[PDB]
């Protein structure tokens, strides 16, 4: 039930404000905190704000780097990170909770600090029990999402972690396996979205 | 800062087994500790609060216990969908701190990969480059050697690999090897082959194709 501001590519030394808001309720009448996930996968509590007593609580490690505010009116929580360095590249989550009831995390906001510019991917068909797929090549920054037949196809889908090639551009392929019989009956379209570069492409994969 | 040292760092075990993760606090933190599970491609999800109490919808085969500085998460009927990284959390004293984590892989019978090879799109070639992809699908264990050959000369330096997290349903892995050449390089040779060696195969299997046919 939580939404978060989109992925981000921020130049070193510059800044970034991440938003977070709930769909059917106000997160602002519950406790809200933020958590940073970095080097591989590993968690660090940034700080949090309590709905019933003014003042955000900060972890010293981030004192000076992180500013937490809310806007009770619009039910939105914000995290402002200043003076970004490559060590601020991470997935940032906003979490909500109340006493011993729930404790629910948001989807995540990828954040890459780098002077490079955003580049959308080239999407190439990986032409065909049989396997088929899509090559999603030369995009920056991470991440990108791939889906098959607008979500309709989920069995046997295999999407690979992206590799950073020497050019400094990311690359990955998505694959799916289906019945060979199905090759002349079902159309297979992979849909790629790269939010950062406002790049969204549909690619028909058919037998060459 | 309160340190939470968690172990083991990594653990592999069969479906139906019982295993336990542990965390050591550096200061009695009472029972103000939670346990989180994070599945591949998802945010962490709280399993336990107050060391031994479950959140709604969390299966009973999960249980937490201990106090002071000694905490334990035990999983009693390990299921495939259990494949994840687990974390403990101290919240008795700010700043809140997390343990380093425990990666839980699942032991399954050996299973040989299914090998598929893909030629570059006639559309990619237009732009200057050629990627020849080789897919190894649904195998175990994760260890696998892939060799590229072109006109029977073995390749090195122009390929890259990627592997998926263990599948939650069948506990297999899938891998992709990607051969990147320049258009010219690609049109120089004819036979393109990917050889796969895996302990689930009595002898390396090869999937190849000829350029332009
Ligand atoms: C969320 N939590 C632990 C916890 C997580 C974050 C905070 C926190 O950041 N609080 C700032 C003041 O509101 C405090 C406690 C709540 C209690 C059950 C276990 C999970």
């Amino acid at each position: 039930q939580l939404l978060e501001s989109g992925p981000e590519l921020v130049e070193p030394g510059a800044s970034v404000k991440v938003s977070c808001k709930a769909s059917a309720y106000s997160i602002t009448d519950f406790n809200i905190y933020w958590v940073k996930q970095s080097h591989g996968k590993n968690l660090e509590w940034i700080g949090g704000i309590d709905p019933h007593n003014g003042g955000p609580v900060y972890n010293q490690k981030f004192n000076g780097k992180a500013t937490l505010t809310v806007d009770k009116s619009s039910s939105t929580a914000f995290m402002h990170l200043n003076s970004l360095t490559s060590e601020d590249s991470a997935v940032y989550y906003c979490a909500i909770f109340y006493g011993n009831f729930f404790d629910y995390w948001g989807p995540g906001t990828t954040v890459t600090v780098s002077s490079a510019s955003t580049k959308g991917p080239s999407v190439f068909p990986l032409a065909p029990t049989a396997a088929l797929g899509c090559l999603v090549k030369d995009y920056f920054p991470e991440p990108v999402t791939v889906s098959w037949n607008s979500g309709a196809l989920t069995s046997g889908v295999h999407t690979f972690p992206a590799v950073l090639q020497s050019s400094g551009l990311y690359s990955l392929s998505s694959v799916v396996t289906v019945p060979s019989s199905s090759l002349g009956t079902q159309t297979y379209i992979c849909n790629v979205n790269h939010k950062p570069s406002n790049t969204k492409v549909d690619k028909k994969v058919e037998p060459k | 800062e309160l340190v939470m040292t968690q172990s083991p760092k990594f653990m592999s075990t069969s479906v139906g087994d019982r295993v336990s993760v542990t965390c050591k606090a550096s200061q009695n933190v009472g029972t103000h500790v939670a346990w989180y599970q994070q599945k591949p491609g998802q945010s962490p999800k709280t399993l336990i609060y107050s060391a031994s109490y479950r959140y709604s919808g969390v299966p009973d085969r999960f249980t937490g216990s201990g106090s002071g500085t000694d905490f334990t998460l035990t999983i009693r009927d390990v299921q495939s969908e259990d494949a994840a990284e687990y974390f403990c959390q101290q919240y008795n004293l700010f700043p809140v701190t997390f343990g380093g984590g425990t990666k839980l892989e699942i032991k399954r019978t050996v299973a040989a990969p299914s090998v598929f090879i893909f030629p570059p799109s006639d559309e990619q070639l237009k732009s200057g480059t050629a990627s020849v992809v080789c897919l190894l699908n649904n195998f175990y264990p994760r260890e696998a050697a892939v060799a590229w050959k072109v006109d029977n000369a073995l390749q090195s330096g122009n390929s890259q690999e990627s592997v998926t997290e263990q599948d939650s349903a069948d506990s297999t892995y899938s891998l992709s090897s990607t051969l990147t050449l320049s258009k010219a390089d690609y049109e120089k040779h004819k036979v393109y082959a990917c050889e796969v060696t895996h302990q689930g195969l009595s002898s390396p299997v090869t999937k190849s194709f000829n350029r332009g046919e």
